[PDB]
Order: C-alpha cells, then sequence, then structure tokens
RNA sequence: CGCGGGGUGGAGCAGCCUGGUAGCUCGUCGGGCUCAUAACCCGAAGGUCGUCGGUUCAAAUCCGGCCCCCGCAACCA
RNA sequence: AAAUG
RNA sequence: GGGGGGAACCUGGGGAACUGAAACAUCUCAGUACCCAGAGGAGAGGAAAGAGAAAUCGACUCCCUGAGUAGCGGCGAGCGA
RNA sequence: UGCCCGGUGCCGGAAGGUCAAGGGGAGGGGUGCAAGCCCCGAACCGAAGCCCCGGUGAACGGCGGCCGUAACUAUAACGGU
RNA sequence: UGGUGUUGGCUCUUGGUCGCGCCUGCGUAGGAUAGGUGGGAGCAGGCGCCGGUGAAAUACCACCCUGGCGCGGCUGGGGGCCUAACCCUCGGAUGGGGGGACAGCGCUUGGCGGGCAGUUUGACUGGGGCGGUCGCCUCCUAAAAGGUAACGGAGGCGCCCAAAGGUCCCCUCAGGCGGGACGGAAAUCCGCCGGAGAGCGCAAGGGUAGAAGGGGGCCUGACUGCGAGGCCUGCAAGCCGAGCAGGGGCGAAAGCCGGGCCUAGUGAACCGGUGGUCCCGUGUGGAAGGGCCAU
C-alpha cells in the first residue's frame, strides 16, 4: 500500500479492482490548501486509460506485474503456450491474452505481463519473420504465412519466401 | 523471502521440529538432515 | 469375455481402504508379464482456471526404475556427473540433432539452464505437447543433474493433471510385497493432496482408486 | 530539503575493565569489532570478538609489538 | 497509565487458563497445616478443631503435612504430606479416605 | 526557490524497474518503374545513448554532480 | 486504379 | 365502576448525549436523564417445570457476607454476578 | 450551439462470470449396548447488485506535443512523427 | 431483491443435479470416425507391438470429459384460466363491477444508499502549509573513556547462503618487470620482485595471510535440558557467555562445534491458525472449548 506523494510514471499499482501503470503524475499545491496528486493511468491488459485525482494522504496498493521475455512453444486448445527464457516455467496463455497470436510463430520470443507468474499481456516484436506457405505466383495478392494467418504482399513475394510482418499492422514489411 | 521461504522438520513419522529457513530454486525440491528430537535422541528429519 | 470371473472381485459399492486394495490389487491382476499398478484421481478444480493445473512429482520410497531411457542434454562437465548418474544418453546441442530427425528412443528428458535455451528453442512443438520438454515444476531442468539423473531410477515420477480434471499416476508393480504399493500409494496421494491449487473451491479428491496395467480399478477412500 | 540526517545508535565499545582490576570468571574484558585486543591467559573470546574473563583474577594488558595486544588474567595467587 | 505509549501491557499474559464462561470449575480445595502447629493441642486433632483453633476455617478439606515434629495422637485428616504421614509414623495417626 | 518527468541514428518516439539484446516511423545515399518527377518497388549507411564520476565480470540501463529540457506550483497576511 | 512538368 | 391531583418512593412501556476510552466506532456514561401508563401507602416479587453438586436446600422480598470473587471485555477503558 | 461514449451517471440487454439466505446430502465426526439423539459438511440448484455487451452530450465531463518547409527575409497554406 | 407468512382453485409446459449403466466424440494422412490423459507388450480367429501416418496411435485396462437416452431419489423455470382471500371502486352493498393470489403488509436475505447520522482526517518543522523527514547499520561532527544536538556532511538495510555452516588437512594475495602459440591492457603458463595495497556475498568501519582468505574429506552443534558471570540499560528489550547433562560431528589427539570475520537484514501485547501434548474438561463418563510446547 503505497500513498500517491510517492508515485511516478512506470509505478504500478492496482486500482479499482484492475491493473494499471500511472504515465502521468503532477503534484498540485495551490492556494493554502493540502496538496493533490493528478495523474493519468492505463490498464496493464486493456489499452484504457484514466486520469485521476487524489489528496496527500490517501494509499493505494503497488502492484508486481514485472515483464520477463517469454518463448512460444506449442498450440494446445484454444490457448498456447510459452516460457520464460531465464526459469524455464510453463505459462498456458488463453488465447485472448496473447495480443496477436496469430502472426506469431511456435518457437519465437515476446514479452509478458508478469502478474503473480500469469501473463496478462503477450506481444511479439514489432515485426517478425514468417515463411509464407501460400499465394499466387500471380501484384497485392494474399498469402498464407506458416501459421495460418494472411497477409497482403506484392508480387515476386512467392511460396516458401519468408517475408517480414509488422505484428501491429500484420502489414508486409519487406522479405527476409 | 518468497524465494526464500521458512520451515521447520519433523522426526520421520512423528512430532518436534527444528524450523530452519530452506531456499526454494537453488539447493532445494525436498530437504532432510540429522538432527536430536525432545524425545530419545538423533534420527533424520524432514520438511514439512 | 474373460474379465467377467476377473470383474466379481470388486466389490462395486464398497469402499476400501489402501490395504484392503492392496491384498486385492495382486488379485485383481493377472497378465503374462508384470502389470504396473495405475492410480486415478479427479481432483477438485477447473482446467481453464490457468492457475490450478496440477504440475508436481515426487519420489517413491518402494517402485519405479531405471525401466526408463533419460537424456541428459548439457555443456561442460555436467556431462561427467549426468553419465556418471546414469544418463543413458549424453550430448548437448548435437544430440539435439538425433531427436530433431527422427530419433526417439527414451523416456525422461533431463538438461542444465545453460543449455536449456537451444533446447525449447528448437524442441518445444516436438517433445513440447509430449510433455517430455524440461519444466522446473516437472523439476527435469537444472544444475544439480546427478541426483536428478540418478533418482528417475529410484522412485519420482510425474504427474500433470489432464483437460478433464483427472490425474493419473503408476505406483508400482503387481508382484509388489503387499504392504510396499499400499505404501507406495500413500506417498502419492500426500504429495498430489500437498498441491492443491489456492482457490480451488469444494472437496479436493473426489475420486481416488487403484487399477492395475490390465483391467480391475477397485475405487478407495484416499484417507485410508 | 536534505539526503541526509541518519546515524546508528551508538554502541559503547572499547575496554571494559582495566589493568589492575579484579574480575570475576565471566566479565566482559572488551568489546570490540575487529580484534584491537587478543585473547590471552584465561581469557576467552566471543562470536563478536568480545574478550571475557574466564576465571577469577587480575586483568593485564600485555603488548607484543607486531603481534597485536593481549589482555591476560593471572587468577589470584 | 499513560504517557499514551503502551503502559507496560506489552508483557503477555501466559497465564494461560484463566476463565471459560459458566464460570470456575466446583472441585475439592485443601488447607496446609503443617504439624508443627496442631503441636498446639494434645488429643485427637479432627479439621474443625482446627478450623475453631484459628487455622484452616471452611477452606474445607484439611492436608496436615509439612514442617515441624509429630506427636502422639490421632489426626484425622482428608490429605497427608509423604514428609508428615511419615514424622506421624513415628506413631499417631492417618485417618486417610475420610469423607461419605 | 522547490515538484515531477525528459536529453537515443537527420526528425519524432520505443528500449532503462526486470543490467549482457539498439526497436520504429519518416529522412538520407545506391538501384530499378517513367521521357522525366513524384509515388511506388529493391537494397544500404548512419546512434560518444547530454556530459563527468562511481558500482559491476559487463551498463543506454544502477549510482551519484553538473549542463541544458518540459511542465507544476509561489498560499495566510 | 493511376499526380505533375 | 372509571375520568383528575399527589413531594419523593414503585412498577411497566419507551429511552438519549455530553462524557470515559487521554482520537474513535464496539464498549462506556446507562436502561441513567427524560417522556408516557398505571399503582398505592407503599410498589414489585412470591410457593419451584428453582437452585446446583451438597445422602443437599426448600416461596418472596430486604440488610450483611460471599465479592471486586466467578466471570465479562476493541480481554482496552471498564462492567460485574 | 461543433467534436470525444475509453472513465463516471442514467437507459436498454430472458446468454455468460462472481452471487446471500435457503434447498440439497456424497462424506465426515461426538456420544449410546443398541435403536437412536446431536453436530460439521462437498457436487449441484438459489435474486438483486457488480462484471460483461450495447446506448446515451441542452447526462459528470474532455477537446494534444515536438521537428521541417515558400522568389531576401520573415511566416507557414504544406508535410513528418 | 430472493425465501417464507397472510396465500387459494384448475390445468399447460420445460429443464437442471447429481448416483449408476449404455452411447458419443468424422479436415490431410494413414487398407480407417484418433475426446483427453496415465498405464501398455501384450489382450480352425484376430488384435497391437514393430514399419508407415500425424501435433498426437492405434489393442486391452484406467480415470474423466462433450453431448445423448434409460430407469432410482432429488431440486427448479415459467404459460395461461379462475375466484373466494388482499387492494380499488359502485344511484349506500350479507350485493355488483375491476385488479387478483399479483401487489400491500409481517419475519428473514444480499445489495444500492452524503437523502441523514456519528466520526477520522499523524508528528517533527528557525510561523503554518507544500517539500523533506519518521525504525535499523557505518563514518564524520563528537572537543584522544562512554555518551552528545541541528530541516549539519556522506553512504547503507528490511536481505542472503545447504554451503557462504561444523570439524580436520592442506594452500597464500593484489599488483609490478621480464618471458611466452591463438592470445586486450589482467583469459592459461614460467621466473623472479611484492607483507599486504587482494580478498573476506552487500554500505562503511574496526578486523585479518602465526586467516577471518582459497581448496578438499567427512558432516550438520543452523543441537535439546541448562546457564555461573557480565555488557548495555529508565522500563522493555538487545549482546557476550565459561561450565554441567543428553545425545552427536570432526580430529590420532589436544581439542573444536548450541550458524555465518564482526557491527543492519527488523516488529511488544492482543486476536486467531497449524501441528504436538496430555494439563482443565461446569453432577458422572465423554465430548465442546481452553491451557502448555512448538511454529
Ligand atoms: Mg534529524
Ligand atoms: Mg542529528
Ligand atoms: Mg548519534
Ligand atoms: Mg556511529
Ligand atoms: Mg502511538
Ligand atoms: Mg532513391
Ligand atoms: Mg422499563
Ligand atoms: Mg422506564
Ligand atoms: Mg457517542
Ligand atoms: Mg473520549
Ligand atoms: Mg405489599
Ligand atoms: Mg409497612
Ligand atoms: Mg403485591
Ligand atoms: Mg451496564
Ligand atoms: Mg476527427
Ligand atoms: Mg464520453
Ligand atoms: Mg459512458
Ligand atoms: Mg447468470
Ligand atoms: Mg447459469
Ligand atoms: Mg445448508
Ligand atoms: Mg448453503
Ligand atoms: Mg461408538
Ligand atoms: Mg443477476
Ligand atoms: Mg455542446
Ligand atoms: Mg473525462
Ligand atoms: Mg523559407
Ligand atoms: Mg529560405
Ligand atoms: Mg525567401
Ligand atoms: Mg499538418
Ligand atoms: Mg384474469
Ligand atoms: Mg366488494
Ligand atoms: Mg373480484
Ligand atoms: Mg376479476
Ligand atoms: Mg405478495
Ligand atoms: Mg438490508
Ligand atoms: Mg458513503
Ligand atoms: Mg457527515
Ligand atoms: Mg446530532
Ligand atoms: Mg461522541
Ligand atoms: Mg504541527
Ligand atoms: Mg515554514
Ligand atoms: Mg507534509
Ligand atoms: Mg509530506
Ligand atoms: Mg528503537
Ligand atoms: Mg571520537
Ligand atoms: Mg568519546
Ligand atoms: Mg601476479
Ligand atoms: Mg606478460
Ligand atoms: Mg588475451
Ligand atoms: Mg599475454
Ligand atoms: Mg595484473
Ligand atoms: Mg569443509
Ligand atoms: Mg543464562
Ligand atoms: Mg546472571
Ligand atoms: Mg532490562
Ligand atoms: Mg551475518
Ligand atoms: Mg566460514
Ligand atoms: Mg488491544
Ligand atoms: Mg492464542
Ligand atoms: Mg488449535
Ligand atoms: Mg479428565
Ligand atoms: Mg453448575
Ligand atoms: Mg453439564
Ligand atoms: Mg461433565
Ligand atoms: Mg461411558
Ligand atoms: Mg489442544
Amino acid at each position: 500500500m503505497i500513498s500517491v506523494t510517492d508515485l511516478r510514471p512506470g509505478t504500478k499499482v492496482k486500482m479499482d479492482g484492475g491493473l494499471w501503470e500511472c504515465v502521468e503524475y503532477q503534484h498540485q499545491k495551490l492556494g493554502r490548501g493540502g496538496a493533490k496528486v493528478v495523474a493519468k493511468f492505463k490498464n496493464l491488459e486493456t489499452g484504457a486509460t484514466v486520469e485521476r485525482t487524489f489528496n496527500s494522504g490517501e494509499k493505494l496498493e503497488d502492484i508486481y506485474v514485472e515483464t520477463r521475455e517469454l518463448q512460444y512453444l506449442y498450440p494446445e486448445g484454444e490457448e498456447m503456450v510459452f516460457m520464460d527464457l531465464e526459469t524455464y516455467e510453463q505459462f498456458a496463455v488463453p488465447r485472448s491474452r496473447v495480443v496477436g497470436a496469430e502472426f506469431f510463430k511456435e518457437g519465437m520470443t515476446a514479452l509478458g505481463d508478469m502478474y503473480e507468474g500469469q501473463p496478462i499481456k503477450v506481444t511479439p516484436p514489432t515485426v517478425v519473420e514468417l515463411k509464407v506457405v501460400d499465394t499466387p505466383p500471380g501484384g497485392s495478392k494474399p498469402a498464407t504465412l506458416e501459421t495460418g494467418a494472411v497477409v497482403q504482399v506484392p508480387l515476386f513475394v512467392e511460396p516458401g519466401e519468408v517475408i517480414k510482418v509488422d505484428t501491429r499492422t500484420g502489414e508486409y514489411v519487406g522479405r527476409a | 523471502v518468497r524465494i526464500k521461504l521458512l520451515l521447520e522438520c519433523t522426526e520421520c513419522k512423528r512430532r518436534n521440529y527444528a524450523t530452519e529457513k530452506n531456499k526454494r530454486n537453488t539447493p532445494n525440491k525436498l530437504e532432510l538432515r540429522k538432527y536430536c528430537p525432545w524425545c530419545r535422541k538423533h534420527t533424520v528429519h524432514r520438511e514439512v | 469375455k474373460r474379465y467377467r470371473a476377473l470383474l466379481e472381485k470388486v466389490d462395486p459399492n464398497k469402499v476400501y481402504t489402501i490395504d484392503e486394495a492392496a491384498r486385492l490389487v495382486k488379485e485383481l491382476a493377472t497378465a503374462k508379464f508384470d502389470e504396473t499398478v495405475e492410480v486415478h484421481a479427479k481432483l477438485g478444480i477447473d482446467p481453464r482456471r490457468s492457475d490450478q493445473n496440477v504440475r508436481g512429482t515426487v519420489s517413491l520410497p518402494h517402485g519405479l526404475g531405471k525401466q526408463v531411457r533419460v537424456l541428459a542434454i548439457a555443456k561442460g562437465e555436467k556431462i561427467k556427473e549426468a553419465e556418471e548418474a546414469g544418463a543413458d544418453y549424453v550430448g548437448g546441442e548435437e544430440i539435439i540433432q538425433k531427436i530433431l530427425d527422427g530419433w526417439m528412443d527414451f523416456d525422461a528428458v533431463v538438461a542444465t539452464p545453460d543449455v536449456m535455451g537451444a533446447v525449447g528453442s528448437k524442441l518445444g512443438r516436438i517433445l513440447g505437447p509430449r510433455g517430455l520438454l524440461p519444466n522446473p515444476k516437472a523439476g527435469t531442468v537444472g544444475f544439480n543433474i546427478g541426483e536428478i539423473i540418478r533418482e528417475i531410477k529410484a522412485g519420482r515420477i510425474e504427474f500433470r493433471n489432464d483437460k478433464t480434471g483427472a490425474i493419473h499416476a503408476p505406483v508400482g508393480k503387481a508382484s509388489f510385497p503387499p504392504e510396499k504399493l499400499a505404501d507406495n500409494i500413500r506417498a502419492f496421494i500426500r504429495a498430489l493432496e500437498a498441491h492443491k491449487p489456492e482457490g480451488a473451491k469444494g472437496t479436493f479428491l473426489r475420486s481416488v482408486y487403484v487399477t492395475t496395467t490390465m483391467g480391475p480399478s477397485v475405487r478407495i477412500n484416499p484417507h485410508s | 530539503s536534505t539526503r541526509n540526517g541518519r546515524d546508528s545508535q551508538a554502541k559503547r565499545l572499547g575496554v571494559k575493565r582495566y589493568e589492575g582490576q579484579v574480575v570475576r570468571a565471566g566479565n566482559i574484558l572488551v568489546r570490540q569489532r575487529g580484534t584491537r585486543f587478543k585473547p590471552g591467559k584465561n581469557v576467552g573470546m566471543g562470536r563478536d570478538f568480545t574478550l571475557f574473563a574466564l576465571v577469577d583474577g587480575v586483568v593485564e594488558f600485555q603488548d607484543r609489538g607486531r603481534l597485536g595486544r593481549y589482555v591476560h588474567v593471572r587468577p589470584l595467587a | 497509565f499513560e504517557g499514551g505509549r503502551s503502559t507496560t501491557l506489552m508483557r503477555l499474559p501466559k497465564r494461560g487458563m484463566q476463565g471459560q464462561v459458566p464460570g470456575e470449575i466446583k472441585r475439592p480445595r485443601y488447607q496446609g497445616v503443617n504439624l508443627k502447629d496442631l503441636a498446639r493441642f494434645e488429643g485427637e486433632v479432627t479439621p474443625e478443631l482446627l478450623v475453631r483453633a484459628g487455622l484452616l476455617k471452611k477452606g474445607y478439606r484439611l492436608k496436615i503435612l509439612g514442617e515441624g515434629e509429630a506427636k502422639p495422637l490421632k489426626v484425622v485428616a482428608h490429605a497427608f504430606s509423604k514428609s508428615a504421614l511419615e514424622k506421624l509414623k513415628a506413631a499417631g495417626g492417618e485417618p486417610v479416605l475420610l469423607e461419605a
């Protein structure tokens, strides 16, 4: 239970039962009243934000949502499994909490928000390598990547050709 | 600590304890040693 | 048929007391080979609750032997400790090539953290859904590889809940000395009981039995 | 608005029985951190380097050049 | 009280066991009385000749015991200490059991 | 005078708690498409990580002093 | 579908 | 027959807070103050579906003890058979 | 009388998620010589409320930052992030 | 807002729950419809193994699921129609209308609830507020015993080691100048020179190579009953501790060991929880609940 006067962007805390992270913090003490802490937050899983204000007293409740680096191993059910390339533990993350679970790859290294040994956000890198196993040798054509997902690519990019794809736009960002 | 953790020792089927501190992760995954019980004298001793 | 005169050896209504199903579990199994005594138990949890899955091993007082081929994939003289431990197969990122391409003649697979990286990176999907991959919880990763390898021979077996919410695990051989298996059972229960997911509402072990590799499964009181 | 203002509760160290003083077995003769003084005749020292009498007697402070300093206890003869 | 500190209510109640609710278990209590003082009177001391004397009194159940020398005289009591039982074995009374 | 955050390729932002990894978009130069220019396609170069110290086996990262930076306050008289 | 000199 | 009055005392129906806890809320103050109904020279209570450990006592009330005990208690303040 | 429904409010959602008495009794325990008597007690069924999906601005309210760029300069209609 | 009371007729219809038993689970590919998962080399015919298949393999047994019907008991959800409680009404009625077992109201449940109530909203402080600070360790200030202030100067901690602990035996550093294949400027090697500048997990200090440092073999005294005698001290705590007993570890033995080179790594009581113990156990026995030891 940390108060507010002691916040800093980056500090993660539990508010309204949810997980946030102060991203804006500004001590406010005008007039002779008591001081006030006016911050802005971001949910750890959803992007939702919310600026709020607190008095000098009011305590918050710090959380421990450290971000280790996990690793994909294999699919299973409507879930996919990773591993902390550190302590090699096994995490069965439900497809929802794996941002861009598709456009991923059974063996790629991504990032997760460990909150009590259970990722609530699993992001890959902005762009990853993937072997297109589809597309007609026919310009801006659709191409099924090895991970089953499909992407728009140019011509020259043909079956077997490994390319790059921004995991945020699933757009062809060049070849391997 | 967490990776640390508290723990005691049981005389093997019975009572008494020592209560030391294992250390998770590092040399862990169970652990027993020889130590003297309030009753009778010296035996093994498991965690729990 | 043949199990009929074999199934009468079970009181479908009764509740045994381990021991009760011990003298019995031997009269239950009869085959042209030593049957391994299996154990099953419907634990009260939800698979879908990522947290509550149960992954843990246990070193048994009796039963379990080198009836397993363990592979130690490591770097350094770890190999020396491993090989001296009883590491049927030894060799780091060169043996990954064996397994990666065809090879597959073992059961367990221990490894060292230092070379562990490459393992799951290039072996994930293969032995991954096979449960063979090294996992801390299921203690098959690390550096004290010695005891580790040396132990998968004495009596330490894993047991991870399935998706239906049940867990099974061989507690020993059928021609086992009476009070050994019966004792070897409590060892298995006391460890699985000792692993209750903090938020598991209701009663845990809901249905626990004592079967034989081939046939009859006498349900018992897991507090006997 | 500073970054200091701290310290630790003094510990009161040093010789606590000087040469020629009569003690009883038990009296801690010296409190010190390192081994500024070393055990001597009938003078065991403790975990924290605390020299203490081992027998009823007097205290003597033998200075041994580069060999350090000693505190013995010649029992009452 | 005071300072606003913690009195010295920091020290704990090892006095474990000091109160259930129906109350106190009604059980028989024993009164000392060292033979050292029956020596006062010479006849047949009975727990009453005692109360009335100036020792024991209504406390009920008497347990002659302790220090002092015994005396040639019958001592009716509800109990005796191993030691006085002895000092009286030097010739006297031992009307234990007692009570109807 | 304090209050918090910020100085990373040419520009604008990641990376910093969880020390071993420079991530992105535009720009730049090379080459194609055009008569040519854009666009577009192919490929490449570029970061003392503000500086000066310290800690570490090692630091963009941890630690301190400075330098600029942005925003907040300065009330009762 | 597709800007300009 | 009833109705209204009566200084206190009485029973019953309701029922506070300041206080104390060196804040405060449980607790306390206290079923007190007070309000209302009734009773009468008194009122209540009163002949065991009681007590409680004694082969026990024997309606009820009232004084003294038991007793600041047994207990109760943010086991605090303090309340208290 | 512009734009923003992510946050709060109100409105609308016969499914889901958590849901209290109560129902239910696997099974357990204390006693009894026994009938019994008495206690715990899991699966599962249990509203509204909250979560969750949508709506909503004359509902509480909110309405960006740093660079570059034009025939001298300036400035920036323009572009970058 | 659920459950019940007041609360009643008559029907219509659907589930859900477990107990058991029988089914059931259909993309490539595999002489084929692969629910998982643990067993598994066996269970005139066959089956699997083995080979091929795929993410997974195949029998036979398990457990248990998805969804399905079957009886056994157990619980619910609504749809209507009614009239006589209850409600509203009607040129004034033991009656007629309307609503209707709903609502209203009684006990109980969960929730919303500044409409209202009681209160709380820390101290230090070159005025207060804002800032900063609040316990513990190290150094200075601190004036050569101890102690000693300031919103004086400067740093640390809330841990950590199953070896970084016992014991027994061994070994001696950092640097510097040569000298040497890959080799920085210190990777490893050799020669001198080098008393400590190295190291001792972490701050600083004292300490220390006649080890507190490094290495190895056995071990766990990171003992239980105790604790003379002291340090420090307002209380409470904190710290040292020889020796005895039990029972051990190491050593030939002398001996050494009741954690860690030492000073931080912390939290009174209360209230509860877990073992243990048999101490009390409201007439008796026994339970309920306590107590003591341990955590
Ligand atoms: Mg100060
Ligand atoms: Mg000071
Ligand atoms: Mg001081
Ligand atoms: Mg000091
Ligand atoms: Mg206080
Ligand atoms: Mg170009
Ligand atoms: Mg009254
Ligand atoms: Mg009254
Ligand atoms: Mg009050
Ligand atoms: Mg008060
Ligand atoms: Mg009268
Ligand atoms: Mg009278
Ligand atoms: Mg009367
Ligand atoms: Mg009272
Ligand atoms: Mg717009
Ligand atoms: Mg809005
Ligand atoms: Mg809204
Ligand atoms: Mg629902
Ligand atoms: Mg439902
Ligand atoms: Mg119930
Ligand atoms: Mg219930
Ligand atoms: Mg019985
Ligand atoms: Mg609801
Ligand atoms: Mg408007
Ligand atoms: Mg807003
Ligand atoms: Mg210009
Ligand atoms: Mg110009
Ligand atoms: Mg110009
Ligand atoms: Mg613009
Ligand atoms: Mg009708
Ligand atoms: Mg009518
Ligand atoms: Mg009607
Ligand atoms: Mg009607
Ligand atoms: Mg109703
Ligand atoms: Mg309510
Ligand atoms: Mg409120
Ligand atoms: Mg108010
Ligand atoms: Mg008021
Ligand atoms: Mg008040
Ligand atoms: Mg003040
Ligand atoms: Mg001021
Ligand atoms: Mg302040
Ligand atoms: Mg402050
Ligand atoms: Mg203090
Ligand atoms: Mg000094
Ligand atoms: Mg001094
Ligand atoms: Mg050298
Ligand atoms: Mg050289
Ligand atoms: Mg080199
Ligand atoms: Mg060299
Ligand atoms: Mg050197
Ligand atoms: Mg050693
Ligand atoms: Mg002592
Ligand atoms: Mg003493
Ligand atoms: Mg004291
Ligand atoms: Mg230490
Ligand atoms: Mg040591
Ligand atoms: Mg208290
Ligand atoms: Mg307690
Ligand atoms: Mg208990
Ligand atoms: Mg008893
Ligand atoms: Mg009684
Ligand atoms: Mg009773
Ligand atoms: Mg009794
Ligand atoms: Mg009995
Ligand atoms: Mg007990």
